[PDB]
């Protein structure tokens, strides 16, 4: 799901 | 003031990309990275504005807010009489390919052999293979199932990096760049060729871009399709001209992404761009083509006619489509 990986 | 700052990754394109920034009178300037996961850092800093990407660094990418800009359209059959710009696009084919004469080997029977990716993170030469492996396996150990392989940004010590050669001179072992001999479509289908590995994750198309003629390279100069074979999911090897019936998925075609608040302005450049060094732009093959790099597939994948507006202001979530994302979504899932 969700959240930017930088 | 609408100068766009793409981002080259490794220094192949970066070399390409000056060329390009010199072409076009520096509306399009250049940063360069060693990876494309650096390069959506550059662009999520606003060091650079955008650059072309596979569904799965689109996936990367859009969760970190960035949006398709313009997507990468080959030649098509159908919708042709409309504009290429103005086309839909209809997505390309993975495949797994292994060497006819390597007989006995099918979907069922891939545990344990050689590998060969595109690179880690990358639609047809890892999420769609490995995602359907992992499935298939009930296994998040991917990094188990081959004896060794290349998938490129993986550790360069683990055996998923066991077969990537780095450049000419050793160096650079595995790195998610051209400077690793066997990276991408092009370097992963060489993986294959060289018998390096015994399956490659690409798509259909680079089959037939390096085989029978297609390709002058010294390693696909003297390579023919019929000594190759695509492995459908029931099992079976078909010739590569079956590829419509036998193949791991159709992926949505590698995409422009930017932020938002530089998507219109690079969308303008772009189009603009590619009139001048697109396919039939008005100063390609004389000065310079945007879609052309010796088959290297620099920047931009060498088969692209064009890059076409999208329909529907397409987040990236549409753009890549629910499935394919829930694929992917899965698959990380794993790591
Ligand atoms: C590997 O397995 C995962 C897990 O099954 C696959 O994800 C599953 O994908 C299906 C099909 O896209 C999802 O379902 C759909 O559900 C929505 C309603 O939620 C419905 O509108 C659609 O019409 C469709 O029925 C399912 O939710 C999803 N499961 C999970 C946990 O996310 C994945 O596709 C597989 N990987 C590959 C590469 O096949
Ligand atoms: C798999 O890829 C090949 C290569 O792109 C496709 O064949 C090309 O098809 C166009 C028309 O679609 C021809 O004009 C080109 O000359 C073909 N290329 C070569 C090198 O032959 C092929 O159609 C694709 N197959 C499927 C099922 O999509
Ligand atoms: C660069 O941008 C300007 C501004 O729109 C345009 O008039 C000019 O034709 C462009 N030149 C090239 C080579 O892109
Ligand atoms: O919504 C869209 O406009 C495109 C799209 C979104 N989600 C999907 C799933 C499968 C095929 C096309 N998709
Ligand atoms: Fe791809
Ligand atoms: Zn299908
Ligand atoms: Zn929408």
């Amino acid at each position: 799901l969700e959240a930017c990986a930088f | 003031y609408t100068r766009v700052v793409w981002c080259a990754v490794g220094p192949e394109e970066q070399k390409k990309c000056q060329q390009w920034s010199q072409q076009s009178g520096q509306n399009v300037t250049c940063a360069t990275a060693s990876t494309t996961d650096d390069c959506i850092v550059l662009v999520l800093k606003g060091e650079a504005d955008a650059l072309n990407l596979d569904g799965g660094y689109i996936y990367t990418a859009g969760k970190c807010g960035l949006v398709p800009v313009l997507a990468e359209n080959r030649k098509s059959s159908k919708h042709s009489s409309l504009d290429c710009v103005l086309r839909p696009t209809e997505g390309y084919l993975a495949v797994a390919v292994v060497k006819k004469a390597n007989e006995g080997l099918t979907w069922n029977s891939l545990k344990d052999k050689k590998s060969c990716h595109t690179a880690v993170d990358r639609t047809a030469g890892w999420n769609i293979p490995m995602g359907l492996i992992v499935n298939q396996t009930g296994s998040c150990a991917f990094d188990e199932f081959f004896s060794q392989s290349c998938a490129p940004g993986a550790d360069p010590k683990s055996r998923l990096c066991a077969l990537c050669a780095g450049d000419d001179q050793g160096l650079d072992k595995c790195v998610p760049n051209s400077k690793e001999k066997y990276y991408g479509y092009t370097g992963a289908f060489r993986c294959l060729a060289e018998d390096v590995g015994d399956v490659a994750f690409v798509k259909n198309d680079t089959v037939w871009e390096n085989t029978n003629g297609e390709s002058t390279a010294d390693w696909a100069k003297n390579l023919k399709r019929e000594d190759f074979r695509l492995l459908c999911l029931d099992g079976t090897r078909k010739p590569v001209t079956e590829a419509q019936s036998c193949h791991l998925a159709v992926a949505p075609n590698h995409a422009v992404v930017s932020r938002s608040d530089r998507a219109a302005h690079v969308e303008q450049v772009l189009l603009h761009q590619q009139a001048l060094f697109g396919k039939n732009g008005k100063n390609c093959p004389d000065k310079f083509c945007l879609f052309k790099s010796e088959t290297k597939n620099l920047l931009f994948n060498d088969n692209t006619e064009c890059l076409a507006k999208l329909g529907g202001r397409p987040t990236y979530e549409e753009y890549l489509g629910t499935e394919y994302v829930t694929a992917i979504a899965n698959l990380k899932k794993c790591s």
